[PDB]
C-alpha cells in the first residue's frame, strides 16, 4: 500500500528532473501495526505567528494609528 | 553589400565612443551578454541604484610602455577601475555591487613590426604571492592595484625579509601568475591581438560569481591578464617600442544599500 | 529467498536518521488529544516577537535590571551615539541572548529582514527625535550623526504612539549570514542618535529610559541546525 | 623482495660519454616478473628512455642516450643507461623505475654530476 | 534532447574540390576555434559513428569517490599519564592533491557531497593483549557550534550535532550531505579579502589573508573512541572518502601546473619546474 | 519477515559505486542555483577549445615563454623540419600538458579527429608557404619534405588569414588508442616544413616566430577514468 | 512509485536482448525523504561547445574567410 | 618494506580458465572479478590482530602503479577500489567488455612495432604475439591497516 | 519493471505444476544502470551447425552423391 | 589624418562641457564626452559635441 | 560564552573592546602560538578568571583558565 510522495528537489543537474523539467518522488510503506512506529513523514505544516504576534481584543490595521 | 566587414566596429556604451579599423570581431565573454538582475533571482530587499550613462561610459585607465624585455601585466577589473568617474564615486558608496564589463584593449604598429599579445580574461584571477614561508599573506594595499596595475615576471624571487615583508604578488608568466601553464591559458574569453592583423581586442564580460550581486570593496571578478606571446621586434635595432593602452567601461551595473563613504587604506 | 546485497553504510546508527523501528509497547491506547490553548507549528514563529535587548552590558550594569533601560538625557544636543550594536543577531554579547538571538544560536546560517522596536519609557511631558539608523557593512562604523544620516535611518517622534519600528532591510552579499562572530558575513551597524534633544518642562524627571525590542520579519528563516553554546554541562 | 640497485652519485664529464649504472639484485630463491627498465630524471612525469618487456626500448632522444643491457625478452634486471655527448645541463638527479611483478614499482634517485 | 550517451555526429562523405569556400583558414585574433570537420582536409567516407561522450560527462568524470582527509584516534589505558586521543578535522577537500586538481579546472562548483568511512585499527604496543570491538562516534561540529575540549566532555552530547556510531570491522559508514553553502556555488577560486582595510583604524585591527572567505565554510569532524580507557591501547584511522554525487561546474580554468602549496593557489620555489626535455627536432 | 540471502560482494564498498544513503542533514533548506555565466555539461566541450602546444622543450627553453614560440627564419629554401611531434596527445611530452592533452591523462583510451591550428605571429610583409603533415605510422619517419609530402598535408598560405588548421582524421587500426606511448596504438607523425621560403623586404625583423594551437573535433571522445601522472603529493 | 528506465545495453548475447532483438530496463525506488540523498541517476545531457568554441559578437559561417 | 602485491589482469596465468578460452580465437565478455581473501599469523609468536581491512585498487593501464605501500598512489581519486573488511561476503565487481578491438584476441599473430631498415636492429624490435603493453589493467592489493606487532 | 520468465520445470511432483498441469515463472529485475552488470539471463540461442559442417560453394544433398 | 599611408595610431579627441577645471591630462579629459578615433583606411573622423547648455541658446 | 578577544587565522585579531585590549604578538598568516594578551587600563572590575582558547587541528580544543589578581 506503497506512500509514493514528492520531494523538494533543488533542480539539480541529472538529479532525475529539473532546468530540463521533471519531478522527483520517493516510496514509503508503513511496516509496523504500531503508529508510534511509522517514520516521523517530516511533511508538517506552518501556521500564521497572529496567535502570539498579533494577539487583541480588537484588530490591527499596520497603516492605522497603534492606539487609537 | 557594402564595407560592414568584420574589420571596422563603432563601440557606444554611455557618453563615450570607439571606433577602431582592424578590429577583430569581438568576443562576449560565454556567449551570455551583460544584464541587468532579474528579480526571479535577486537577492538584497531595497531599491537597487543604477547610475545608467553616469557610469557605464568608457573610462581609459594609464597606457603601459611595450618593450623587448616586457613581461606582461594584470588587472584587477572591480578594482582596477575604482577612480574612473562616476562608477568610482558609486564603487564605495554601496556595501553590495554588481557590475559588467568591455574592456577594449588599444595597441597599434606598422606593417614592420612584428608580435602577439593574448589578451586573457580570467573569472576570479587569484595570482600568488612570493612568500616561501606564509601562503596568502599578500597585502591589500598592494594586492589591489587599481588604474595603474601589476606586471608579470620573467622567474620567481622569494621575499625574504621577515622582520617585516614586502608582502606582494610574484606573478610567472609561463604559470599566468597562477600557478598554471599560459600555452593553456586558451581556456578563458580571449583574443589575441597580432600586430600583423587587428590592431585591438574586445572582449565583452558579463558579470559572473557565485553570488546574484556581490561586494566590490572587498571581492574581485573578472581580472584582465595581457602577456606577449611573440616577442616585439621591428629592423636591426637595439630595441623598439610599442605602447598598449586599455579602456574599460562599466555596462549594465547596479549597487545596494547605501552609506557613508568606504576610504581604504591604498598607501 | 530474495537474494540481497548489505549495502556500504549498514549497521551504521545516524543520530538524525529517520527509519521505522518496532513499537516497544504494542497496542497501547495511546490518550487522545485535547485542544490546549497556544500551539506553535514552527521556530521562526517565535523569532517574530519582540524580546527586550539588553542593550547595557557594562561590569556593574550587566547581569541586572539596569541592563535594559538605555538612559537618555536632557543634555545639550550632541553629535555622539546614544548606543551601537553590530548587526550579529547572533554573535554581538547584546543580542545574543534575545528570544531571537537565543534561538539563532541553534543554527548555522540566519536570513532575512529584522525588526527593532523601540519603546520610550518617560514623562508623559518630555518630547524630542531620535534617529534609528543603519548602515550596512563594509565602510567605517558611524561615530556621528553626520555619518549615520547617510546610510538608512528612520527619524523617530517622541509622542502619543509611544514607540517606533526601524526595519532593517536584508541587504546582503550571501543567501544567509554565518550565526557566528564571520568576518566575510559582517552584519551591519544600527546606531541611535538625538535628532534634536530631549526637551521636558520644569519639574520633570530630567532622566528618562527608553527600551529597545526586536524580532524578525515574515521573510526570515534559518538552517543547518547545532548545538547552542550558550549553556554548558560541567561534569 | 629486491632493491633498487645504483652508484648513488655518478659525475660526470664534460662532452664526454657517461654510463649511469642502475642494476636490480633480487633474491635469487625467491622470484618476481619485470615489466619495463624505464628513466626519468624527477620532477618531471615526462619519461625518457623506457624500456618495456616487450615493445622494447623507447628511447626519448634516440641518439644521445641508449640501454646498454636492456635486450628484448630475456629478464630485465641490469638497467644501466648509457648517453653520448654530455651536456653542462644534462646534469641532475634522475629516478630509476621498474614496474615489476608481484613487487610493486621500484625507484631509485642517482645525481648526476658533470 | 542530446544526451550525453548519444552518439558523436557520424562522418558525412565528401569528394574531391576547388571552390572558393575556404574551411582550411583560419585566424586565432577572433578568439574562436574553426569547427572544421575531418570531412574538410581529405576527402572522407561515410563512417557510422558509435562511440559516445557518456563517460566523460561532467557527472562521470567526478563518479569515483576520492580520499579527502586520513583521521588518527587512539583508546589508551586508563592509567595514561597523557590524554586520549580524539582527532578533529576541518572539513575541506583542500588537504589532498588528486580530488583537488579535478575541482579546480573549474571556477565555481554546486554538489552534494556524499561522505563514507572506511575505519581501520591495530594494537600500538609489543605487549600482547585483548579488546572487545571498539565503536566509534563521529560527529559532524557545524560550523560555529563548540568544537570539542577533553575526549570525554559535553560538547559530545550531540543533542543537534548529526553524528554516526559505527561498529569496528561492518560496512563502512555513509552519509549523504546537501549544497551546504551560503552562497550559489562553491567558489573553488576566491579572488579578494573577507575584510577591508580602512584607514581610520590600526594596520592590524583591519587586515586578513588574500583568498580566505568564510571561516568555516564546509565544518568539522570530531571523531572518538566511545569506549573507555583499556588496558591494550589500539590506534585507530578514518580515512574519510568524499564523492561529489549530484554536481555542476562553471567556468573551465586551466589544470594545477606546478606542485600545490597549501590552501592558498600560492607555489614554493623549485617544485617551480614543470615540463620536460625534448628536440624541437626528434620524434 | 521476508526471508533474505546476503549475496557474494555485501559489506564491499566500491569508490566508484552508485548507492543511495542516509542523509546527513535531514530537511536542511538548499540555496536556489542562480544562472551563473558559463556552464559545462561535459569534459570533451574543453577538449574542443585550443590551447599553445609548446613545441620547443630545450633544456634552455623549456618552462619558459621561449617554450610556445616556434621560430622561422629567411633562410634559404631547404628540406628539413621545422618542428616534429609524435601523434600521441597525451604521451608525447610537446603535447601531454594542453588541455587537450591535460584531460586526455585522465582517461585510458582517446578517439576520434584532431586538429592542428598555426598563427603566423610576424610582421605584415613577410609572405612564405609552409607546408604542415600528417603521416599515419608504420613507416619512418618524414625527415625530408620529399618523403613528408607523399602522406596528409595542408600546403598552407601566410596572408591576411593569419591562421590555418591541419585536421588529422581519425585513421586508426582499433576503436580507441591507449594513452600512454603503447607500440602497438602508435598514433603516426606530424611535421611543419617551408614549402617556399619566409621571404621579407628589406628593414624587416629576418626572424619572426609561429605559435601552434591542438583541439578535438566533435568527434572525439575518452574513456576508463584514472589518475594522472602530472601532479604528485610528495608525503 | 518505482522509476523504471532503459539501460544502454551494447547489444550482448542472452543479454536479455540484442542481435536477435529486444531491449534492457532496470527499476530505481527514491528511498529517502531528502533529494540530496538519490543516486545520481546518470542520465545526464550535453550541451553544444560553442559558448566557448564559437563566441562572438556576430555569426561565423565555416566556409567563409575568418577575419572579413 | 610493507608487502603489499601488484597482479597484472590477464587470465593467462593458471591452465583451467585458459584452456576453455583457446578453443576459440576471438572473444567478447564482461569480466566478473569476485575475491575469497583468507588470511594467518606468519610467526610462531602467539599474538592478536583487529579485523583488517584491505584495498583492492585497479589501477588502469597507463596509470601509476603504487610505489611504496603507503604511498600518494592509493588516494585513489579516479581508480575504482574496493575496501573488503575481512571475514565477510567476498567482494565482487563487474566488469564490461574493455577492450581497444571489437573481441579480445586469444591469439595474436603478428608483431607491436615492424622493424624499419632505416633504424638498428634494436630500436625497433619486439616480441611475437604481444599486442598492448597493458591491455586488460593492474590491481594493487594493500592491508590498509598499521604496522601491527603480530605479522 | 519486473522480468517474469518460464523456468524449464521437469514436470516434478508438487513444484507448482506438472502432470497435473501448470507451469512455473521467476520473477527478476535489473538492479543496476550499468548492462554489464545484469545476471546474464541463460535465455541463450543455438544456430545450425552448417557454417561449419555444410560450408561449400554450391549446395549438398545427403541422398545425392558426395563428388558429382 | 594628412599623412604616409604607413602611419597608425590612435588619437582621442574629447569634449567637457563648462564649470569645471579644463583638462590637461588624458587622465581628466577622458572623463568627458569623447570619441576614441582611429588613424586607418577612412581616414577623417568626425566627434558631434551635443548641444549641452543650460540657455536655450548662447551669447556670441 | 561571550568571547571577548578572539584572533582568527584568517580574520585576524577580533577585538571585544578595540581599545583597553590587544594581542602583543598574534600576526595573521603566521603561525598561531604565543597568544599571550595585554589590556591597558585595568579597573577594580576587570579582575578574575579567564579561558584561553585554542581551536587547533588536529588536536582538539585546548583550555586554561587565569586568575587576574588586581
Ligand atoms: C640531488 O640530491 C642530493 C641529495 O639530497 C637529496 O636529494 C635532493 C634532490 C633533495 O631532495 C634533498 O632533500 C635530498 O636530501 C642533493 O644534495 C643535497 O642538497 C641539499 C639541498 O641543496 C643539501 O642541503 C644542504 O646540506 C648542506 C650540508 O649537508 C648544508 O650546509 C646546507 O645548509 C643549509 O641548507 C638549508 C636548505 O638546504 C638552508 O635552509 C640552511 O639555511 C642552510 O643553508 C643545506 O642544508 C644537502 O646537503 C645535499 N645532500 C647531500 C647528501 O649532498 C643535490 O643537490 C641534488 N642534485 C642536484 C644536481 O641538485
Ligand atoms: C579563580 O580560581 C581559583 C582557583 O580555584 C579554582 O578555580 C575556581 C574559579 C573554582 O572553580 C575552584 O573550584 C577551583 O578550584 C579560585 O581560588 C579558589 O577558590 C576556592 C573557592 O572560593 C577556594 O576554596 C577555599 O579554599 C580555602 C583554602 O584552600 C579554604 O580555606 C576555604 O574554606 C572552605 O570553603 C568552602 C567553599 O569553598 C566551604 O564550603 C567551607 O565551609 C570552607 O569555608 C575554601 O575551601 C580555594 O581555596 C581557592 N583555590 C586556590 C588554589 O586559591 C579563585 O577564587 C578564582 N578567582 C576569582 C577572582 O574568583
Ligand atoms: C651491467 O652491464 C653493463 C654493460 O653491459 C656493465 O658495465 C660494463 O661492463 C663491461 C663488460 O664487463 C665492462 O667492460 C670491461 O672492463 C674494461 C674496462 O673497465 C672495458 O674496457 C672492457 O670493455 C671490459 O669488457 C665495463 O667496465 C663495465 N662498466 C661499468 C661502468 O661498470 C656492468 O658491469 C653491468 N652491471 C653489473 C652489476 O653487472
Ligand atoms: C610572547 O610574546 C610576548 C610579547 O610579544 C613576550 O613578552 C615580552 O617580550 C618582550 C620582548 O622580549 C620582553 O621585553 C624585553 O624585556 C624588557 C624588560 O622585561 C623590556 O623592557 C624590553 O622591551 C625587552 O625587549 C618582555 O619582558 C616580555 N614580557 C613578559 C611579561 O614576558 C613573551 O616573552 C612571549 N612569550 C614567550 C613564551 O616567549
Amino acid at each position: 500500500g506503497a506512500q509514493v510522495s514528492s520531494q523538494k528537489v533543488g533542480a539539480h543537474e541529472n538529479s532525475n528532473r529539473a532546468y530540463g523539467g521533471s519531478t522527483i518522488n520517493y516510496t514509503t510503506i508503513n511496516y509496523y501495526r504500531d503508529s508510534a512506529s511509522n517514520a516521523a513523514s517530516k511533511q508538517d505544516f506552518s501556521q500564521d505567528p497572529s496567535k502570539f504576534t498579533e494577539p487583541i481584543k480588537d484588530v490591527l490595521i499596520k497603516t492605522a494609528p497603534m492606539l487609537n | 553589400a557594402c564595407g560592414y566587414s568584420d574589420r571596422v566596429l563603432q563601440l557606444t556604451l554611455g557618453n563615450s565612443t570607439i571606433t577602431t579599423q582592424e578590429a577583430a570581431n569581438s568576443v562576449v565573454a560565454y556567449g551570455r551578454w551583460p544584464e541587468y538582475l532579474r528579480d526571479s533571482e535577486a537577492n538584497p530587499v531595497d531599491q537597487p541604484t543604477e547610475p545608467d550613462v553616469a557610469a557605464c561610459r568608457f573610462y581609459t585607465l594609464d597606457t603601459v610602455s611595450w618593450t623587448k624585455e616586457s613581461r606582461g601585466w594584470w588587472w584587477k577589473l572591480p578594482d582596477a577601475l575604482r577612480d574612473m568617474g562616476l562608477f568610482g564615486q558609486n564603487m564605495y558608496y554601496h556595501y553590495l555591487g554588481r557590475s559588467g564589463y568591455t574592456v577594449h584593449v588599444q595597441c597599434n604598429a606598422s606593417k614592420f613590426h612584428q608580435g602577439a599579445l593574448g589578451v586573457f580574461a580570467v573569472p576570479e584571477m587569484c595570482l600568488a604571492g612570493d612568500s616561501n614561508t606564509t601562503t596568502m599573506h599578500t597585502s591589500y594595499q598592494n594586492a589591489n592595484p587599481g588604474e595603474k596595475g601589476g606586471t608579470f615576471t620573467g622567474t620567481f624571487t622569494p621575499d625574504n625579509n621577515q622582520t617585516s615583508p614586502a608582502r606582494r604578488f610574484c606573478p610567472v608568466d609561463y604559470l599566468l601568475g597562477n600557478g598554471t601553464l599560459l600555452g593553456n591559458a586558451f581556456v578563458f574569453p580571449h583574443q589575441i591581438i597580432n600586430l600583423r592583423t587587428n590592431n585591438c581586442a574586445t572582449l565583452v564580460l558579463p558579470y559572473v560569481n557565485s553570488l546574484s550581486i556581490d561586494s566590490m570593496v572587498k571581492h574581485n571578478n573578472w581580472g584582465i591578464a595581457i602577456l606577449p606571446l611573440a616577442p616585439l621586434n621591428f629592423a636591426s635595432e637595439s630595441s623598439p617600442e610599442i605602447p598598449i593602452t586599455l579602456t574599460i567601461a562599466p555596462m549594465c551595473c547596479e549597487f545596494n544599500g547605501l552609506r557613508n563613504i568606504t576610504l581604504p587604506r591604498l598607501q | 529467498g530474495l537474494p540481497v546485497m548489505n549495502t556500504p553504510g549498514s549497521n551504521q546508527y545516524l543520530t538524525a536518521d529517520n527509519f521505522q523501528s518496532p513499537c516497544a509497547l504494542p497496542e497501547f491506547d495511546v490518550t487522545p488529544p485535547i485542544d490546549i490553548p497556544g500551539e506553535v507549528k514552527n521556530m521562526m514563529e517565535l523569532a517574530e516577537i519582540d524580546t527586550m535587548i539588553p542593550f547595557d552590558l557594562s561590569a556593574t550594569k550587566k547581569n541586572t535590571m539596569e541592563m535594559y533601560r538605555v538612559r537618555l538625557s536632557d543634555k545639550p544636543h550632541t553629535d555622539d551615539p546614544i548606543l551601537c550594536l553590530s548587526l550579529s543577531p547572533a554573535s554581538d554579547p547584546r543580542l545574543s541572548h534575545t528570544m531571537l538571538g537565543e534561538i539563532l544560536n541553534y543554527y548555522t546560517h540566519w536570513a532575512g529582514s529584522l525588526k527593532f522596536t523601540f519603546l520610550f519609557c518617560g514623562s508623559m511631558m518630555a518630547t524630542g527625535k531620535l534617529l534609528v539608523s543603519y548602515a550596512p557593512p563594509g565602510a567605517d562604523p558611524p561615530k556621528k550623526r553626520k555619518e549615520a544620516m547617510l546610510g538608512t535611518h528612520v527619524i523617530w517622534d517622541i509622542g502619543l504612539q509611544s514607540s517606533c519600528t526601524m526595519v532593517v532591510p536584508w541587504i546582503s552579499n550571501t543567501t544567509y549570514r554565518q550565526t557566528i562572530d564571520d568576518s566575510f558575513t559582517e552584519g551591519g551597524y544600527i546606531s541611535v542618535f538625538y535628532q534634536t534633544r530631549i526637551v521636558v518642562p520644569l519639574s520633570t524627571p530630567r532622566e528618562m529610559d527608553i527600551l529597545g525590542f526586536v524580532s524578525a520579519c515574515n521573510d526570515f528563516s534559518v538552517r543547518l541546525l547545532r548545538d547552542t553554546t550558550h549553556i554548558e554541562q560541567k561534569a | 623482495d629486491v632493491v633498487v640497485q645504483a652508484p648513488t652519485q655518478v659525475p660526470g664529464f664534460l662532452g664526454d660519454s657517461v654510463t649511469l649504472p642502475c642494476y636490480l639484485q633480487v633474491p635469487n630463491m625467491e622470484v618476481t616478473h619485470v615489466s619495463q627498465l624505464t628513466w626519468a630524471r624527477h620532477g618531471e612525469s615526462g619519461s625518457m628512455a623506457v624500456f618495456h618487456q616487450t615493445q622494447g626500448p623507447s628511447y626519448s632522444e634516440s641518439k644521445r642516450l641508449e640501454f646498454v643491457a636492456a635486450r628484448l625478452g630475456a629478464e630485465l634486471r641490469n638497467a644501466s643507461l648509457r648517453m653520448f655527448g654530455l651536456r653542462v645541463e644534462d646534469e641532475g638527479n634522475y629516478t630509476c623505475l621498474f614496474v615489476t611483478f608481484p613487487q610493486g614499482s621500484r625507484s631509485v634517485d642517482i645525481w648526476l654530476r658533470v | 534532447a542530446a544526451t550525453s550517451r548519444d552518439a558523436l555526429p557520424n562522418t558525412e562523405a565528401s569528394g574531391p574540390t576547388h571552390s572558393k569556400e575556404i574551411p582550411a583558414l583560419t585566424a586565432v585574433e577572433t578568439g574562436a576555434t574553426n569547427p572544421l570537420v575531418p570531412s574538410d582536409t581529405v576527402q572522407t567516407r561515410h563512417v557510422v559513428q558509435h562511440r559516445s561522450r557518456s563517460e566523460s560527462s561532467i557527472e562521470s568524470f567526478f563518479a569515483r569517490g576520492a580520499c579527502v582527509t586520513i583521521m588518527t584516534v587512539d583508546n589508551p589505558a586508563s592509567t595514561t599519564n597523557k590524554d586520549k586521543l580524539f582527532a578533529v578535522w576541518k572539513i575541506t577537500y583542500k588537504d589532498t592533491v588528486q580530488l583537488r586538481r579535478k575541482l579546480e579546472f573549474f571556477t565555481y562548483s554546486r554538489f552534494d557531497m556524499e561522505l563514507t568511512f572506511v575505519v581501520t585499527a591495530n594494537f600500538t604496543e609489543t605487549n600482547n593483549g585483548h579488546a572487545l570491538n571498539q565503536v566509534y562516534q563521529i560527529m559532524y561540529v557545524p560550523p560555529g557550534a563548540p568544537v570539542p575540549e577533553k575526549w570525554d566532555d559535553y560538547t559530545w552530547q550531540t543533542s543537534s550535532n548529526p553524528s554516526i556510531f559505527y561498529t569496528y570491522g561492518t560496512a563502512p559508514a555513509r552519509i549523504s550531505v546537501p549544497y551546504v553553502g551560503i552562497s550559489n556555488a562553491y567558489s573553488h577560486f576566491y579572488d579578494g579579502f573577507s575584510k577591508v582595510p580602512l584607514k581610520d583604524q590600526s594596520a592590524a585591527l583591519g587586515d586578513s589573508l588574500y583568498g580566505a572567505a568564510s571561516l568555516n565554510d564546509f565544518g568539522i569532524l570530531a571523531v572518538r573512541v566511545v569506549n573507555d580507557h583499556n588496558p591494550t591501547k589500539v590506534t585507530s584511522k578514518i580515512r574519510v572518502y568524499l564523492k561529489p554525487k549530484h554536481i555542476r561546474v562553471w567556468c573551465p580554468r586551466p589544470p594545477r601546473a606546478v606542485a600545490y602549496y597549501g590552501p592558498g593557489v600560492d607555489y614554493k620555489d623549485g617544485t617551480l619546474t614543470p615540463l620536460s626535455t625534448k628536440d624541437l627536432t626528434t620524434y
